[PDB]
């Protein structure tokens, strides 16, 4: 299982400026690409994507301006749809990209927009049709399967998409094909004479995804815990924690429990 | 790779 | 939909005092990607600070990551200012090596 991902944001910047237009581009859960219209080209966030020839660079610079001019016609649209104002300041998002099995063969595809924080349109897990929120998006449907472009899109995501994401887990196998199993400690800090907290750590894993869970004498725990979303370390690793609140002079009877790609075996935590 | 978006919305 | 940011202010490896170190701070489920954030040595800006390219999670709101390079001391404050059009005034978030 492994996965490719493109994240695209356009921001109508209304009155002094052009819209604003990124997409970044994920192997997994590692940055390889960035595409940034007020970046002062192409920049590589990986170094096995630079081992593309620069044909490879200008091709999806390419591509990058092109859907960056539909999208903007599309805010443009939007903007007429819902009968709003050209001094408004919009965002349109999409994000697409396809998932492989343990074979590395196609195993989902996705590709959904949303307009201004709320889902627009989706195309469906058979990406055969689409989905609409309102009516607005009940047009793009309607002009959309008008002109077929279901097909393409799944054409892309079983065909491209999982070509190009194979090279590249090949081309980049040190960076993506590998686990960095998490570093775990326990901290603890009073919150009164007879109640504390116990925080569960886990630092410097890859990929991100990890599963803590805290117990009391063995039976899981859901009352009284925090659970922090994951965070990057900047090194190409994540970190994560959760606490409990325990009575004082009962923390030994609770342990935290680890999950990880990288751990054949659950890890175990006691104070 | 990047798809080519042809489409408005 | 608006959405306000969640901040985390962190270092990349456990604070040991003397050894260079990074940083972070993380915005996180906020919307529109409008924002404004600084790092702070007590009280003032520290200019070196770099960030990550825009991106976002499965419920369309956006994340950065600010970082910059630092060694730790016991006697300096370390915080993060972010302002967002959800937030009246910058909201301050001090660094705390437990946290």
């Amino acid at each position: 299982s492994h996965s490719m991902r493109y994240f695209d944001t356009s921001v109508s910047r209304p009155g002094r400026g052009e819209p604003r237009f990124i997409s970044v581009g994920y192997v997994d859960d590692t940055q390889f690409v960035r595409f940034d219209s007020d970046a002062a080209r192409m920049e590589p966030r990986a170094p096995w994507i630079e081992q593309e020839g620069p044909e490879y660079w200008d091709r999806n610079t390419r591509i990058f301006k092109t859907n960056s001019q539909t999208d903007r016609e599309s805010l443009g649209n939007l903007r007429g749809y819902y009968n709003q104002s050209e001094a408004g300041s919009h965002t349109l998002q999409s994000m697409y990209g396809c998932d492989v099995g343990s074979d590395w063969r196609f195993l989902r595809g996705y590709n959904q927009n949303a307009y201004d924080g709320k889902d627009y349109i989706a195309l469906k897990e058979d990406l055969r049709s689409w989905t609409a929120a309102d009516m607005a998006a009940q047009i793009t449907k309607h002009k959309w399967e008008a002109a077929h472009v279901a097909e393409q899109d799944r054409a892309y995501l079983e065909g491209t998409c999982v070509e190009w994401l194979r090279r590249y887990l090949e081309n980049g196998k040190e960076t993506l094909q590998r686990t960095d199993a998490p570093k775990t400690h326990m901290t603890h800090h009073a919150v009164s004479d007879h109640e504390a907290t116990l925080r569960c750590w886990a630092l410097s894993f890859y990929p991100a995804e990890i599963t803590l869970t805290w117990q009391r004498d063995g039976e899981d725990q859901t009352q009284d815990t925090e659970l922090v979303e994951t965070r990057p370390a900047g090194d190409g690793t994540f970190q994560k924690w959760a606490a409990v609140v325990v009575p004082s002079g009962q923390e030994q009877r609770y342990t935290c429990h680890v999950q990880h790609e990288g751990l054949p075996k659950p890890l175990t935590l006691r104070w | 790779e990047l798809n080519r978006k042809m489409i408005y919305m | 939909i608006q959405r306000t940011p969640k901040i985390q202010v962190y270092s990349r490896h456990p604070a040991e005092n003397g050894k260079s170190n990074f940083l972070n701070c993380y915005v996180s489920g906020f919307h529109p990607s409008d924002i404004e954030v600084d790092l702070l040595k007590n009280g003032e800006r520290i200019e070196k600070v770099e960030h990550s390219d825009l991106s976002f999670s499965k419920d369309w709101s956006f994340y950065l990551l600010y970082y910059t390079e630092f060694t730790p001391t016991e006697k300096d404050e370390y915080a993060c200012r972010v302002n967002h059009v959800t937030l009246s005034q910058p909201k301050i978030v001090k660094w705390d090596r437990d946290m």
